[PDB]
């Protein structure tokens, strides 16, 4: 009983933004797909003539999810075209608040974007609590009791009798679904554990107000630095400290070994989503102004040929929009960027998502999680190589499994872990330098009449650019290229498919009213639709 | 979905960046998972609702033609340039999609400035059209309870919400229809630098020992004193604000801010 023919999935829920995904299936697997973004605010457009200071406050509101990521970009592109070399601690207080969104992010976007894909909340109530606690509490030193898990059972089971499932109306799991493999044990730590991070990320947002101002939409940066005297206090900085601490301990308890479980029970993933070529800018500078100084390195990857890593060029990147929603056909640099909409409906001359199609010398390119680890990795990272060895020996999987939907949640994973671990040191660095008497925060600048600069991000879905032409001293042109772009960007002038699009080629699909395998791929790659169009 | 029980919540995503649906889950004393399996029933939301597609569609359809009722909760601003056509959900327009839905509420709210006042995208030249919510809908007679900020505390949402379902009507609005429960006080008289801009003891930039000492940023922009939000009361994240990290307020409460508050650093 296999289907042939087209599947829409209007509106993609559990991302960010206003996404359609389009597919046709032939004898129960996609042939073909599309991905349609369907808002377009114009934020490029608004920006011209405007100061260039005040670009990163209208920036940070192209998204709200990856809140701070692009008032960072903005500044580091306005940093950059004014030639301000920041101060070291502007620099860690920088680092310490994206290093925080990451967790914050990742965390989010596991359990409570990524997980009711795997995760049949419902049957959580057939399930044993003591079987249950026994299981968690051999997956994590996290000790888990019965009770523990009853409570939560207790609870979901008043709920669901009230017969209003609220955000579970209508799941992809009720009543049953061949696809969801977990049983009703699994289920419930998986669930309890759901519930558990709405609460935990409370915390991990706390930490970039501690020093951000507040969450979502920070605002401590400026030109030139950092705003908050305050984060130089000891009593802020503990305050910090204890909240990544307590996020790092839910990152390694709880998240992790539960990626760790769904993972293993569903191994068939491996052989879903995988893509060709990968880009990443790298993150977390010792210097402004290299980004070989970054934690994470920069690279570019083509054919998974990662022992032949090619050095990130910026001049090398082009967004399309012959089958985007804009005049032409033309590609452009971001430094000649163009915006200019022009809306001919679904297909309607080839055309179907308001976002470009950026490429890098002609090539879709995934960013994001899985570019960064695997690049990271081949660049001999001691710390992404741990953590994705010892992931891998846990799940009993070759390398190879990480070129899939299952690999890139995976990294997702080792992502947040790394992370995790490389803010203490961050935050150490940091409390030296105060230490030697280091209390400056702001370095002072003046606004060339003209210039261009640009800033990079490596966000939590990926390489984040912003860049600017300054004329007159205001902003000549402003052009975001953001890693949704990248991976979920339609085809190019030549007609290829997006790292999106063709990840999806290969799914199969159990039941095309109940399409949870696209939703799986599609989930993996995190989608951020307000980020991809701005 | 919904029926008795707990009342119905439908959450609708139009223009927007989804910081405001970010900051509902701050949520806090009540948390964002009391708010969910006690308090409300939150039937419709695209961000976190397990359904897609088609089955999305149903739900938001069975929540909002039914016969006990719901809140509609709305974030972002409604493109309204070339019919409508910039932004579409399930292939209508916001439009459209709220044209339909938001007169059959018992009571709306607009949550964050785009919703309330048409907010970032609607800043000059605004090439989408965007509008807020009362002003798209004018002609249908919604007059949502605006809740600004960008994004707004969400402790006023909860707040908000709270007052309604206890009293059955929305508390005092002001001219702007926010709630001056929440909204009727500058951010500057709450503000702890006040006693320096009476002396008028201005930082004059950011790397200053003025900054450094707390001194007043009016100098540097700071739309505090133009600007109705309880931010220096409430604060964010049970922790901090805006002034308190040392950068001016950016007016994000105000209709039209991103074009009347600009320069962001110039007073
Ligand atoms: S009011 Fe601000 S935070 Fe909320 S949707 Fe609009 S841009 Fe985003
Ligand atoms: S910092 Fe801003 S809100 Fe505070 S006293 Fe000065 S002008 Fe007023
Ligand atoms: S920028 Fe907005 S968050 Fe409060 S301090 Fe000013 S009204
Ligand atoms: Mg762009």
């Amino acid at each position: 009983s296999s289907y042939s023919g087209p599947i829409v999935v209007d509106p993609v829920t559990r991302i960010e933004g206003h996404l359609r995904i389009e597919v046709e299936v032939e004898n129960g697997k996609v042939k073909n797909a599309y991905s349609s973004s369907t808002l377009f605010r114009g934020l490029e457009i608004i920006l011209k003539g405007r100061d260039p200071r005040d670009a990163q406050h209208f920036t940070q509101r192209t998204c709200g999810v990856c809140t701070y990521t692009h008032a960072l970009a903005s500044t580091r592109c306005v940093d950059n075209a004014v030639g301000v070399h920041i101060p070291k601690n502007a620099t860690y207080i920088r680092n310490l608040v994206l290093g925080a969104q990451y967790l914050h992010d990742h965390i989010v976007h596991f359990y409570h974007l990524h997980a009711l894909d795997f995760v049949d909340v419902t049957a959580a109530l057939k399930a044993d609590p003591a079987k249950a606690a026994k299981v968690a509490s051999s997956i994590s030193p996290r000790k888990t009791t019965a009770a523990d898990l009853k409570a939560v059972q207790d609870k979901l089971k008043t709920f669901v009798e009230t017969g209003q499932l609220g955000p579970f109306t209508n799941a992809y799991f009720l009543g049953g679904h061949p696809a969801y493999y977990l049983d009703p044990e699994t289920n419930l730590i998986a669930t309890a554990h759901y519930l558990e991070a709405l609460r935990l990320q409370v915390k991990a947002a706390r930490a970039m107000a501690v020093f951000g101002a507040k969450n979502p939409h920070t605002q401590f940066t400026v030109v030139g630095g950092v705003t908050c005297y305050d984060a130089l206090t000891p009593q802020r900085i503990a305050e910090f400290e204890a909240l990544w601490k307590e996020t790092k301990a839910f990152v390694d308890e709880v998240y992790i070994p539960d990626l760790l479980v769904v993972a293993a029970a569903y191994k068939d993933w491996t052989q879903y989503g995988g893509t060709d070529n990968f880009i990443t800018f790298g993150e977390f500078p010792k210097d402004e102004y290299d980004l070989n100084s970054r934690f994470f390195k920069p690279g570019v990857v083509f054919k998974r040929d990662f022992k032949n890593i090619k050095p990130f060029d910026k001049m090398q990147i082009e967004e399309h929009v012959r089958h985007s929603w804009y005049e032409g056909a033309e590609a452009r640099h971001p430094w000649k960027g163009q915006t200019q909409p022009k809306y001919t409906d679904l297909h309607g001359d080839d055309r179907y998502s308001w976002m470009k199609a950026p490429r890098y010398m002609g090539e879709p390119m995934e960013t994001g999680p899985l570019a960064q680890v695997l690049i990271a990795y081949s660049q001999g990272h001691p710390k992404v190589k741990a953590v994705t060895d010892a992931v891998l020996a846990k799940l009993g999987v070759g390398p190879e499994a990480l070129f899939s939907t299952l690999g890139r949640t995976a990294a997702r994973g080792i992502e947040t872990a790394v992370i995790a671990e490389y803010v203490g040191v961050m935050l150490q660095e940091y409390k030296d330098n105060i230490a030697k008497g280091d209390n400056v925060i702001c370095a002072p600048w003046e606004m060339p009449k003209q210039a261009e600069g640009v800033g990079f991000v490596n966000a939590p879905r990926g390489g984040l650019s912003h860049w600017i032409r300054i004329e007159d001293g205001k902003i000549g042109n402003f052009q975001l290229v953001v890693p949704s772009t990248w991976t979920l960007g339609p085809r190019c002038d030549k007609n290829k498919l997006s790292p999106v699009e063709a990840s999806l080629i290969g799914t199969p699909v159990a039941d095309a009213k109940r399409p949870v395998e696209i939703l799986r791929t599609v989930h993996s790659f995190d989608p951020c639709i307000a980020c991809g169009v701005h | 979905l919904m029926g008795p029980r707990r009342p119905s919540v439908v959450y609708l995503h139009n223009a927007e960046c989804t910081g405001c649906s970010e900051s509902v889950l701050r949520a806090f004393e009540p948390y964002i998972d009391t708010l969910i399996l006690d308090t409300l029933s939150l039937d419709y939301h695209e961000t976190i609702m397990a359904a897609a597609g088609d089955a999305a569609e149903a739900a938001l359809e069975q929540a909002v033609n039914s016969p006990h009722g719901f809140i509609a909760v709305v974030e972002g601003g409604i493109p309204t340039a070339a019919n409508g056509i910039y932004g579409k959900v399930a292939n209508h327009t916001m439009l459209d999609i709220c044209s339909r839905i938001l007169p059959k509420a018992q009571a709306v709210i607009a949550y964050g400035t785009c919703a309330t006042f048409g907010g970032v995208q609607a800043a000059k030249p605004n090439p989408t059209g965007a509008k807020g919510v009362n002003d798209a809908l004018k002609h249908l007679g919604v007059k949502a309870i605006n809740i600004a900020g960008c994004p707004p505390n969400p402790y006023n949402l909860v707040g908000t919400i709270v007052y309604y379902l206890k009293n059955k009507a929305a508390p005092e609005l002001d001219s702007l229809n926010r709630p001056t429960m929440f909204f009727g006080q500058t951010v500057h008289e709450q503000c702890p630098r006040l006693p320096h801009f009476d002396a008028g003891e201005f930082a004059p930039s950011f790397e200053s020992e003025e900054a450094r000492k707390g001194w007043c940023l009016y100098e540097l922009g700071c739309k505090g004193p133009v600007t109705m939000n309880n931010c220096p009361k409430i604060k964010f994240n049970q922790t901090n604000w805006p002034v308190d990290a040392g950068h001016p307020c950016i007016g994000c409460s105000e209709p039209d801010f991103w074009d009347a508050m600009t320069p962001f650093y110039q007073n």
